[PDB]
């Protein structure tokens, strides 16, 4: 069902990036172009596409342009699926980066709530305080010394460690890691911090601080002291020092009424909205 | 649960005395007249420890023929589970 | 010096199986007559050989026969191993036993004492109270399960556990067994346990026992209630009952005058002579 429409969103998106997408005559922009962006991409092997969102805009009459931009982080990996067979049906290690752009309408670190998570916004505001460059792990290769240590696996999302199930051969759950510090694929990314508008404000406050994180292609094309529109995916960070505020906060105390008997490892959480961009532009 | 089967006519019948060291892990048909035995005892099949530590029970295992042993930690991060069979919900087999 | 000794004894042996063994003509017994003797094993497939000492005594004027009889226990690998080379240079899973028979002067019990020690001996006796028959080992897979378990190895000789160096890999010494049920080359042995001709003991004193150990193709062939022929090799088990004799019995205090400081593994030894043979023949 949910399955079927991720599958079937996927398999329109194939359908659409198949077909033509220059509707311009002779005089232009000739046909088709995306295979020119492949192919070029080929020449070159550089391992990224910059696609329109106008493009999309026009074709599916916004059925399927309401379907990518409410719940986008539910749908990375169907597509960057759907676009690895298009790859191996017209291409010859690989790491793929969807990074939209061209979008309506631009909102600002005011209109920022919550009932927007998950979906994609277009965020203008000022570069202050740029940080350094350092790697992060995504790939890991960790199982258990008894015996087999070979496991290429999770941690894709940041948890980090470790492997959970079918473990390990065998030392069952939840024998994990030790991890392997030569065995993985490495990619880098910063973090800057974006501040706000000067001609924006509402009279009379301060300006406000809003985090944000490269990925990728934009490392490095941000500028100390210079305007910026970002990309929209907007997830959530886990936050430690918001106690105390006053609440009341949730807690998460596990459930009990199964097990049947013959400790309390209930936690916190507390969380705030940082940012997720991938497409740097500097025009300001 | 379990059928274990029978076979009956296998044909090389050794009487005694021409057992050496090449028939281990065989199969072999043997003659003879029964002596003394002892009574009938049961062996443990199916096998459900309890954690006095972290409250409740854990879970069946099957084991074994013939090992009996010795399943060490887990469902309480791995620790400290001196563990106790207990005389309830485990199913025994007989042995003679 | 000693291995050339030892090797010099050897490559002598291959050369005297190796050449003719038969001096009668045509009317005979015809020549050779050991190759018969490989080659009749190789349509049967039964594994063993009888060589005569007394061709041994023809041929090198008593030389070789000096040589053989005195340290018979040093020399069973050099033996083992150049009659190997002879059958891999004439015959295409070998375990080879070289059991001597027809020897000059057959020798009572109380003619035993402790120097004739590793020789060859004729003892006649009586069989009473015959055991039954047993595996044993001496074919080791033994090492430590961090990580490689596959080693061929020692407990020939019995120790019997276990093996020493070139540990693991990688767990060094004395990190070991484990051992293996399964993967390795049995052979079967009983115990009969000889006791004294009647018609010999000197008037007038009582029967003497002696122990007695047989291995491989002279299982079975013992009779309770029969006079019987055997061989010589005459090894030392260790006994641990002979305690408050009194002695003085000895003890073997390592030594310290190495190790410079900045425990007391000591032990004990008593023997008693048993015997060990290999052919049986049941004539009396």
């Amino acid at each position: 069902v949910d399955d079927v429409t991720g599958e079937k969103v996927r398999e329109a998106f194939e359908q659409f990036l198949e077909d033509f997408s220059v509707q311009s005559t002779d005089t232009g922009e000739v046909e088709k172009v995306y295979r020119a962006q492949i192919e070029f991409m080929k020449i070159y092997d550089l391992n990224t596409i910059y696609i329109d969102y106008q493009h999309l805009s026009m074709r599916e009459n916004g059925a399927l342009a309401m379907a990518i931009s409410e719940q986008y982080y539910r749908f990375l990996p169907f597509l960057q699926k759907g676009l690895r067979r298009v790859v191996r049906k017209y291409a010859p290690e690989r790491v793929f980066q969807i990074s939209f752009f061209n979008l309506p309408t631009v909102h600002r670190i005011r209109d920022i709530r919550s009932e927007k998570i998950g979906s994609l916004l277009s965020i203008s505001g000022t570069v202050t305080r740029t940080s350094e460059v350092r790697p992060e792990l995504y790939k890991a290769s960790f199982t258990c010394d008894m015996c087999r240590a070979i496991v290429d696996n999770v941690e894709q999302s940041f948890k980090y460690t470790e492997p959970t199930f079918c473990p390990n051969p065998s030392c069952e759950n939840r024998a994990f890691w030790t991890l392997n510090v030569t065995r993985s694929r490495f990619l880098d990314w910063q973090k800057v911090r974006i501040q706000e508008n000067a001609n924006e404000i509402p009279t009379g406050s301060m300006p406000r601080t809003l985090d944000v994180i490269l990925r990728g292609d934009s490392v490095e094309r941000a500028k100390p002291g210079d305007r910026c529109k970002f990309t929209g995916v907007e997830i959530v960070v886990p936050d430690v020092t918001q106690l105390g505020l006053p609440g009341v906060k949730p807690s998460s105390t596990l459930d009990t009424r199964g097990i049947s008997k013959t400790s309390l490892g209930v936690r916190d959480l507390t969380y705030k909205i940082s940012f997720l961009a991938c497409h740097v532009i500097s025009i300001g | 649960s379990e059928i274990h089967v029978r076979i009956s006519d296998f044909p090389t019948i050794y009487s005694l005395r021409e057992l050496r060291e090449s028939n281990l892990s065989s199969l072999v048909r043997v003659t003879g007249v029964v002596t003394r035995r002892t009574g009938v005892f049961p062996q443990l099949k199916y096998v459900k420890f309890n954690c006095l530590k972290c409250g409740s029970i854990l879970g069946p295992f099957f084991q074994d023929s013939n090992e009996e042993i010795r399943i060490s930690f887990c469902t309480n991060c791995k620790s400290k589970g001196p563990f106790r069979v207990n005389g309830e919900k485990t199913v025994y087999r007989n042995y003679q």
